[PDB]
């Protein structure tokens, strides 16, 4: 396994569950417009590791 | 003072909240495209749940509007869609 951290922009949004399955022909984080920012290269798991805030309910 | 109860939004929260609505507005069409029901109507029957715990007006516009047993049947058709719609 090989780690690699992508930086999610303010004007962006993720479409991945709490560490779920990720394919090679998939898009993880949606952007303002499709920039060469987030396209999946290889199989693995995306881990959320810095929310800007936390909601407790 | 009621007004001070609600707090300001982030340059990210503002954005993120807005993105839900535009899609919701599209979704509303997308539904009316499939159901064959009207955008103006779906938008009511959807609001008549998110707000309509009681919000379903006391008298339905003196029967201009319909708020009785009718609401569910619509949201019952919307619940009874195949998963992708």
């Amino acid at each position: 396994t090989e780690p690699k951290d992508y930086r999610v922009q303010p004007h962006m949004n993720v479409v991945v569950p709490e560490g779920a399955r990720v394919e090679a022909g998939d898009k993880i984080v949606a952007a303002i417009d499709p920039e060469e920012e987030v396209i999946a290269e290889a199989e693995g798991v995306v881990h959320l590791h810095e929310p800007a805030s936390i909601l407790v309910v | 003072h009621e007004i001070g109860q609600v707090p300001l939004l982030t340059l990210e929260e503002e954005v993120e909240l807005a993105r839900k609505v535009e899609e919701g507005m599209e979704a509303i069409k997308k539904l009316s495209e499939i159901t064959g029901l009207d955008p103006d109507l779906i938008r009511e029957v959807v609001r008549a749940k998110i707000l309509g715990s009681a919000r379903v007006r006391h008298i339905p516009g003196l029967k201009e509007t319909l708020d009785p047993k009718t609401v569910e049947e619509i949201d019952q058709k919307l619940k009874s869609l195949p998963k992708e719609h």
